[PDB]
């Protein structure tokens, strides 16, 4: 008990923090995993190693879960958060031992994070939206250095359409976006260049017997889950109705009498995207029937069979919020990277809409913010200033690991970077990740999204305060 | 080199609490097993027969300090 | 810090185990199983696929090496030796710092330089019979005895030059290796067309078939009955007593269909109607139809019938009747040959005689397997040499010149990558060393002699595995495959980088 | 058969222990005694005399190294490092058989080539004060604190320049070093001529006397007309009374001779003759001598008479009855210095402008011994530098040049002796590597830069131990001694081949 419980938590934190501290950057070392049967796997990804490793300490499990949940939130940076949290806890080691209560440490950390947000918002160089040249520069900065080096054009065009087919002007100006309503079709076959984008959702399922009309100039898609409903649909007579019940031949002719084209054996994964693309409303209760039963769906439909399989083509939708990004190629070994890259690009577009900025990469932003806090701390007073300086100093962990997994000596390079950076007023000099040499990031063309940086710093600070707030762990074993 | 640093750190920590007017007293048992109470750092260190050579260096440096300053 | 040392030790152990296999004069290992049956082999691929490895990462190395080099012909043991030497050389610099990334950069630069060197050294002498003889000898003397290899080279080279007429390398079906157990292992030749495993119960039906027509179509002289009714013969056995009957009408239907097929497309008892069944047949209908001149047999595997489709012709459906004879083809000779007690049907001189099978007469199982593997390796090597069209001087000729080029390429690269390049050169130097050591001569005596004479020779030069004298492999007949060298270098660099980039190991 | 692995591992461990000592920024080592005495040192000349050495052959290496260093005494650590690296490189090739004798032949060839190459990179100029300043700095910064060397180099160069007689070299006893127990180091000065070990501090002693003379007496108050000293025979009646009057007259009988001897030279002892006694003197005779300026002292060591024989002139024979004026030695300017407790006789302008004494001053011996050893071996190095007419570049500049010369001499050698010379050249690179390691910079990176610079430029580029950068090493005045390097080249080779030729250690 006493300090020993917090010490155990933060030691378990530091261990899993520095187990993979080398695994980031463009020259990441590859880690070695063996299960107790002789099976061998060679891994270069922090998420994979943290998933496969088994640890029992509750603090380690909590931080692993924090990293895992932050993975889907933002994507990139999933390891920098762990490294930052571990380094901050390792520097809080020295203040926990000298008998100061965790409350002042939490207060100092919160003040430091408040300064963090403003400093990041200050130094971030602005970037425009949808302009091809620096967008492709961003693609080179983040998407490249992976297995899509020779196929970056397809990822570029898919991202460029994707950032424009999921726009949500719900409560503001397009600031809302989603990454799950895109009708992605990862079908193996043919050259990888066969991928294309089609406006509007499309469905892998269609009518079993195509002796019937599907495409109409005004598709009024209506969602639905006994012929009573079939001839009660005549309340407005929508041309096409999407349901989840089987249709017989006599039932199909009943649909024709009802001027509807129903579908069968279609999962919710298609139904929700259909609803998003067409913007309709679902109603089946007889009392709930009103003038709002039917909402106009897409603007066109087409019948076409691609790759010897029956599809449904909902093209030119009323709302271009759920469109289709077709993808054909050899296999899926290239397209998962395409998926994560387009997710990152959509996040970049979304934040540029939110805050059109790109903080310098390669530790330049880290150096800028550390310099800002270490110069601001000199004025403010109180014993709380020691953690305020400690967090800024420990934030230097990204450049040191970048230089470490490059061959160059971290100490001399770090000293040269900081000493140069202080005299420099608005330079934001960083370190080359491939050669371990000092270089201005605007020259090297490397940049980082602002939203992901804010999320990483805020999540790291929140994890630090969460793991330092815990006063005991005993509830059993 | 860390062992020498640990030895010097422990030696300094032993007599750190005696600093200033508010120094704790010490129970000093000499070689001939005699009770002795004091708080002076020089008295206990001159009685402390430490073994680590780094401790020997730091203590003899302190002795040279006392030689021409008389305190501190 | 120490995981790297563990991986280094495992790789060195694997290399040391596989040291005494490279080269025709190198000794061969033998494999023992839990059952008791043993295998005697020297090829690296089978050795790595069959060895029971202790160390985990050594098993990783073996598995990944086999997986990658299955694409090319061979060079497995050479690849393992080179990766082990690369790891050792990198360790001699890592032990004093030298972060592995710099060694990786040096390795990649050396790989690029070696690729360019191999591109500019490869010799594009036009293909002929003699070069194929030399390639077959070089690829065969490293898997079997000397004179056995010399005998087998003629057979394999003749088969391959026969195949080469399509102007496109194809394999698998078109070349078939038959296995049998005659005492005289010296008998080894090639047979055009197809050779069927065995036949049926026919007393001197046709024998010398001469011209023949092939329809096969899985005849139903013993068409399946209705035996299965409920489990087995119960007290209600009248089903399996009478319903099992009345299916003889299917057999008679097939008999008559073949009857008008034969006396429609032939018009006489000659011109053997070649048909096959996937299962057994009744001798009664079989010999009744064969006495009319119909070549009917039984109990054949699928691979032969798919080869018959492309080399003899005729559709094949188990459920069938008389139909269009358009699919039917012609055969020059369907003579049947019997050696002692088991019958071989020689379906040769047929339409599209491109398909050819290889005949061996190994005495026992393990010699048969070794002969099969050796001939397969020779076929793959000569096919690759055909495909590239540019053979390369073997016997360590390319390796020593590559090492010299890498050394002369040292000042070109900046930084500390020169150490990686030098280690890469010293590792690629291992192949002539292993050749000399396995032959029996002194390691550095032969190495120094070869390097000293290559210094002024300019042309490539190897090692004679009979006296230790340097030898110009180009003028003697030692040859390797361009694709083999390409894949070996690339995979070697990849695996060396992957192992060197490891930092720490934890359980899972 | 290969039982030399234990010897080579012991040599490698010894090299590791003596590592991190070269260069001015080397790591000092502390020696603990059994009784608890602590000694701080860095020079291998004394560091190879530890309380324990553990492994036997490691002790043998130390024995031979400290036996062969005494000619020069400047490269013991360098020699041990070179031996460790030579053995390791030879092991890299002995692992694969390769009987050691050919390696010894290669070592002999490399030694011949290196000694031949030594004759050109050396530079031979005239040496004067500013040139010897660099030599003293280089030979002193490696054995003492950096700041202290700054004041000691200037204090030693002037001394050695002033005491250089002619082309004939110096004598070991020609230079004498004295110390004291001053609390503060207070730099270090220089005194010409003899310095008294200890004297009589009677208040009537004379300090400032010019044109003095010296005589040495053995005993003057114990035995009458006899130079023997022993306990008084109390039991003997005649002896007791005879020695009691000998307490009074045995001094005065020759005191009158002394006073007339000095007064005939100068009235009333104007020149102020000085006398020294082996033991104490009668207080009454002490006062009588001090009144005339004779200055009676005591505690004359057995070497002072010989030292002043060549310095103060005359003969300081202990036999009495001087009579003739021939045993007295002129003292041009005798000054009595009594710093703190001990009084010292500074005989300036004696009958020698040579045989100076140093005034090294500092705290308790824990570091004063290090200071005296540093000044001693600096004096040895400057003596050798002024003896030979040539000097060589330091900072490992010469080592890289020898490495390149040996590498370019590789084809001229025949057989595996080429590999021997290659191993020797590769082992010669240890000096720049250990210098870079001790300075804290990257080991291989510094040597890479140095070799890259030296490749294009014939200048012997060296290492600067403050930035890890190549440096010309000529104008910086980093020169090291030449004879030390020449002897080291032989002394490393002999021990290397001797250890490499051993076999089958026996328990005699
Ligand atoms: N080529 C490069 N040069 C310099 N810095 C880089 C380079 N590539 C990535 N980085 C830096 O590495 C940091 C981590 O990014 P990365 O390792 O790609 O993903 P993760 O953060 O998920 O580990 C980024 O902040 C970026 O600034
Ligand atoms: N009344 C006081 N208030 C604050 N500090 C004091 C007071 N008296 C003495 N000191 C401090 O105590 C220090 C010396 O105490 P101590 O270490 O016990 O003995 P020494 O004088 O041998 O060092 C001095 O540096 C002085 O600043
Ligand atoms: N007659 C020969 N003389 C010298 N070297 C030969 C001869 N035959 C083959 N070799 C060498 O053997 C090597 C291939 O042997 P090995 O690597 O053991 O077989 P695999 O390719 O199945 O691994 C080739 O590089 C070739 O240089
Ligand atoms: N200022 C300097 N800069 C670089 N190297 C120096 C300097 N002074 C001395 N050295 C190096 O110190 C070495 C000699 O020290 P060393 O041989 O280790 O003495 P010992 O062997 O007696 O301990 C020389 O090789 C020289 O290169």
């Amino acid at each position: 008990s006493g300090r020993k419980v917090q010490s155990g938590n933060i030691n378990a934190a530091k261990t899993i923090a520095d187990i993979i501290r080398t695994c980031l950057g463009p020259k990441s070392m590859m880690k070695m995993l063996l299960d107790p049967m002789g099976g061998i796997v060679m891994t270069n990804d922090g998420n994979a190693i943290l998933r496969e490793i088994q640890v029992q300490h509750p603090a380690a499990k909590s931080m692993i879960e924090i990293s895992r949940t932050q993975d889907e939130e933002v994507g990139d940076g999933t390891t920098s958060v762990i490294i930052l949290a571990g380094e901050m806890l390792s520097v809080a080691e020295h203040f926990l031992e000298q008998q100061m209560h965790p409350t002042v440490v939490i207060s100092a950390y919160r003040k430091a994070l408040d300064d963090m947000i403003s400093t990041l918002k200050k130094i971030s160089i602005p970037v425009d939206i949808s302009d091809s040249d620096m967008m492709l520069n961003i693609i080179n900065s983040s998407i490249t250095t992976k297995a899509i080096s020779r196929w970056s054009s397809l990822a570029c065009n898919i991202a460029l359409d994707a950032v424009k087919m999921v726009q949500f002007e719900e409560n503001g100006r397009k600031e809302i976006d989603i990454k799950k309503y895109a009708r992605v079709e990862k079908i193996p076959g043919g050259i990888i260049e066969d991928s294309c984008v089609l406006r509007g959702v499309m469905i892998n399922k269609d009518v079993t017997h195509p002796r019937m009309r599907r495409y109409i100039k005004n598709p009024r898609i209506v969602l639905l889950d006994i012929q009573q409903l079939c001839e009660d649909i005549i309340q407005l007579k929508p041309d096409v109705v999407i349901t989840e019940k089987g249709i017989s031949d006599l039932a199909q002719h009943y649909l024709m009498r009802a001027n509807i084209t129903a579908i069968r054996r279609v999962r919710k994964t298609d139904n929700n995207r259909i609803a998003r693309a067409c913007g309709a409303r679902i109603v089946s209760r007889p009392e709930e029937l009103r003038e709002d039963d039917v909402g106009t769906g897409a603007g066109l439909l087409e019948i076409k069979k691609i790759g010897d399989e029956y599809f449904t083509f909902i093209t030119d939708c009323k709302d271009p919020k759920a469109c289709t990004i077709l993808l054909r190629g050899a296999s899926k070994e290239i397209l998962s990277e395409v998926e994560r890259n387009l997710q990152d690009a959509m996040q970049v577009c979304r934040n540029v809409l939110l805050d059109p900025q790109l903080v310098p990469g390669g530790g330049a932003s880290e150096m800028a913010v550390a310099h800002a806090l270490t110069e601001k701390s000199k004025a403010m007073t109180g014993v709380e200033q020691w953690p305020y300086r400690a967090v800024a100093q420990a934030l230097e962990v990204i450049p040191r690991t970048l230089i470490q997994n490059c061959g160059a000596s971290t100490i001399r390079l770090l000293t040269s970077l900081r000493a140069k950076h202080t005299q420099e007023n608005c330079e934001t000099w960083g370190v080359n990740g491939e050669t371990g040499t000092l270089v201005d990031m605007k020259e090297l063309g490397i940049w980082e999204p602002l939203a992901v940086k804010l999320q990483t710093y805020k999540t790291a600070v929140e994890t630090a305060v969460l793991l330092l707030r815990i006063d005991d762990i005993v509830s059993g074993h | 080199v860390y062992r020498n640093i640990q030895a010097c750190k422990e030696l300094a920590q032993t007599t750190r609490t005696a600093y200033g007017p508010n120094g704790m007293n010490k129970m000093v048992i000499n070689h001939l097993e005699k009770l002795f109470v004091t708080n002076d750092a020089a008295t206990i260190l001159r009685e402390l027969e430490v073994q680590h050579p780094a401790a020997k260096m730091i203590v003899m440096a302190s002795h040279m300090q006392e030689q021409e300053v008389g305190d501190g | 810090q120490a995981a790297l040392a563990v991986n280094i030790s495992a790789a060195r152990g694997l290399q040391d185990v596989l040291r005494t296999n490279l080269g025709p004069k190198g000794t061969m290992k033998m494999l023992v199983s839990g059952a008791g049956d043993i295998k005697l082999t020297k090829d690296g691929n089978v050795l790595l696929h069959e060895m029971q490895i202790q160390h985990p990462t050594a098993s990783l190395i073996a598995k990944v090496a086999t997986a990658q080099d299955d694409i090319t012909g061979d060079g497995t043991t050479s690849n393992v030796l080179i990766i082990g030497e690369l790891l050792k050389q990198a360790d001699l610099y890592i032990s004093e710092g030298l972060h592995p990334r710099i060694i990786t950069e040096g390795f990649e630069a050396a790989k690029e330089k070696a690729l360019q060197f191999l591109e500019e050294v490869k010799v594009s002498r036009e293909m002929d019979r003699e070069t194929l003889i030399d390639v077959a000898r070089t690829s065969l003397r490293t898997k079997v005895h000397a004179e056995l290899a010399d005998v087998l080279t003629e057979a394999v080279v003749d088969s391959i030059l026969a195949i080469k007429k399509q102007d496109e390398p194809i394999d698998l079906f078109m070349i078939e290796i038959m296995e049998m157990k005659h005492k005289s292992e010296t008998d080894t030749s090639l047979i055009r067309g197809l050779v069927l495993d065995h036949g049926a119960r026919h007393p001197d039906m046709k024998k010398r078939v001469e011209d023949a027509y092939i329809l096969t179509c899985n005849v139903s002289l013993e068409y399946e009955k209705t035996e299965v009714n409920s489990g087995f013969f119960y007290k209600s056995a009248e089903e399996r007593e009478k319903l099992v009957k009345a299916e003889r009408k299917f057999i008679e239907d097939r008999v008559k269909k073949i009857i008008e097929l034969k006396r429609k497309v032939c018009g006489d008892s000659d011109k053997g109607f070649v048909v096959i069944n996937q299962k057994g047949i009744d001798p009664f209908s079989l010999d009744a139809l064969s006495k009319e001149g119909i070549v009917a047999l039984r109990r054949a595997k699928r691979r032969n019938m798919e080869r018959l489709t492309l080399a003899c012709g005729g559709v094949a459906l188990n459920s069938f009747d008389d139909l269009s004879p358009d699919c039917l083809g012609h055969a020059g000779l369907v003579y049947e040959y019997t050696l002692g007690e088991e019958k071989f049907t020689f379906i040769e001189k047929c339409n599209n005689p491109r398909s050819v099978t290889l005949l061996i007469k190994g005495p026992n199982k393990h010699t048969l397997t070794q002969i099969k593997d050796a001939v397969r390796d020779g076929l793959r090597a000569v096919k690759n040499a055909i495909d590239d069209g540019c053979v390369v001087p073997g016997a360590g000729a390319v390796e020593v010149a590559m090492a010299e080029a890498l050394i002369k390429h040292k000042p070109s690269v900046k930084g500390r990558a020169q150490l990686g390049v030098q280690a890469f050169a010293d590792a690629l130097l291992i192949i002539p060393k292993v050749l000399a050591q396995n032959s029996g001569f002194d390691l550095q005596e032969t190495l120094v002699k070869i390097q000293a004479e290559h210094s002024e020779s300019g042309q490539l030069v190897g090692v004679d595995l009979n006296t230790g004298e340097p030898m110009v492999a180009a003028e003697v007949g030692v040859w390797d495959n361009y694709c083999v060298k390409k894949q070996l270098l690339h995979s070697c660099t990849v695996i060396a980088t992957n192992i060197l980039l490891v930092d720490e190991i934890m359980r899972a």
